């Protein structure tokens, strides 16, 4: 399984969900989704997984 | 490298990008109501030491006062984000409000900023926790048993 | 630490932001609203003795009414908070209703207060919880089971 | 497992979490998930988990 | 075409998507806002330094101004999602506010430019991971257990 | 098809679908405007070889002009599709808004250009995959395993 994410909601954060299993980190940094406006239509959450 | 950026010159931006003195449809020119934005800005750097973290401000020594002719020591990096979380405690000065697109950009802005701090601090280990005899703590290392704390 | 707060500046700041005693309008102060702020205030700091906790205000002793001119005694970093929350306790004596903005910079300044304020306390173990075998209770400490007292 | 949180819900807040296998804390604080005009619209809990 | 792409050029391409000033017009603003719409341009190139990432944009050395005859350093694939920005921000200055397809048109130009500056990561394999026999790490190569990090 | 189609028929087309120029308006062409298309519809170009590819637009070459007279080697099934495209982004110079019929024509032109231009990659195999022992690698073919690369 691999989460599946947007490109602007992962951008500037990819070393931290690169090194996931190494280093332990306390938690994971993420941005929510917005639409054009820049209003918050959905979570911090990857939007899902592969099958 | 590049020019360094003052004080007084983020407060000049600030009011710039809410047409209250510019040069863009203004001849009625600023009043010297500048030291009321520099203090401002000084006090919420002095906020800002708490949640956001330092960034690098430079405050006055001594008892003295701002001016706005001091360096302010930020990099022109963070000029955006700052201008524009100073600009929205300013309006209401002015008894004015903000539209939907200035708030867009200084929540771009400020996210901008955020991203060039994160440390996601990477907890330890338990400190009664063994370590395994692979790592062979006799000889090479000491002290089977982490040490978790330092 | 630069200057001193003093009462007054605190006072002032406030009725500045909402346009009510400032040059960036049509505007001058009277006396006796500031004596009035400054009892608002004075009972105000009086009262967060209990929900968010001493901050290290200095009140006045206890013959003498407070004075603009006073020193308040609190970091610089804690002026907007202030500041904010006295405004918002100011503002029905002059009939007014604070716009949405103003809302949004108080809860961020007291939301950047009482961050630099909590504790977590953190729970002790029991008191009839046993200490194992393992800590050697005899010989290097004394009292197996846990004192869990203070 | 890794919780998933936003930048600014967490910024002031890391060392509660970084040590909350260590100590014994009677809970944890977090902040609340807020738009651009200072309006909630999420709980004080993570995000989520990853998988 | 292929010819470079000046500074001055990308804000006067901004200014003329909403009709501020054009080669049609009748009015052509001022050189004020020239120099304000350059320097604008300057600082959000300085803050896309961060989150975007470097596109090649080429700064000012020195102490001197940026000017609007320099050469920008950018590929014309990008002039459309960075006038459209640079519109987004500096609108303000003139109080207006953007159309729903102004704003469809700032995001597509936007995620064109995003695709264009993937990498993702593909993490590594650990350092306590066997490699097994199957691969001969007795002679052919050396090392059993990955490296995993170099 | 047949008739080449040159960069200054195409922003022809643009300005005709949403009235503006036209050959039946009693108004100018402004040959300003036809520079300002020929340009947009370069940029545009330049931008398209990422996210759509590329589908055999002329770029000029050296460094002079777009020069609209000249040819933009596109197949004529493409017209309306690039014609929309362009319609979209400059129409905000006058100042109008489109209708929901212009969008819905925009979005099924560009839904038939996109439809033949799909690869759908297909997957291979791994590499350290085997091939079973009814392929006869020994003697029909050889490398037992799939290649999984080249």
């Amino acid at each position: 399984q691999i989460p599946i994410v947007g490109m602007e909601q992962i951008r500037g954060l990819e070393k931290h969900w690169e090194a996931r299993n190494k280093k332990r980190p306390a938690f994971l940094p993420l941005r929510e989704v917005r639409d054009k406006s820049g209003n918050i239509i959905a979570g911090a959450t990857p939007a899902g997984y592969t099958q | 490298m590049a020019t360094v950026l003052t004080k007084g010159e983020i407060v000049l931006f600030a009011l710039r990008k809410f047409a209250i003195a510019s040069n863009a449809s203004l001849t009625d020119v600023e009043p010297q109501s500048i030291e009321d934005g520099v203090n401002d800005l000084e006090d919420m750097m002095s906020e800002w030491m708490i949640n956001p973290g330092d960034i690098g401000y430079a405050f006055a020594t001594g008892d003295e006062q701002p001016l706005p002719d001091d360096e302010s020591g930020l990099p022109r990096k963070y000029k955006h984000a700052v201008g524009y979380q100073l600009l929205l405690r300013m309006l209401s000065d002015y008894s004015l409000e903000p539209t939907p697109q200035v708030l867009s950009n200084a929540q771009r802005s400020y996210d901008a900023l955020m991203t060039d701090t994160l440390v996601v601090p990477s907890m330890r280990r338990r400190g009664d926790f063994p370590v395994g005899q692979g790592n062979k703590y006799d000889v090479f290392t000491s002290d089977r048993y982490y040490p978790g704390d330092l």
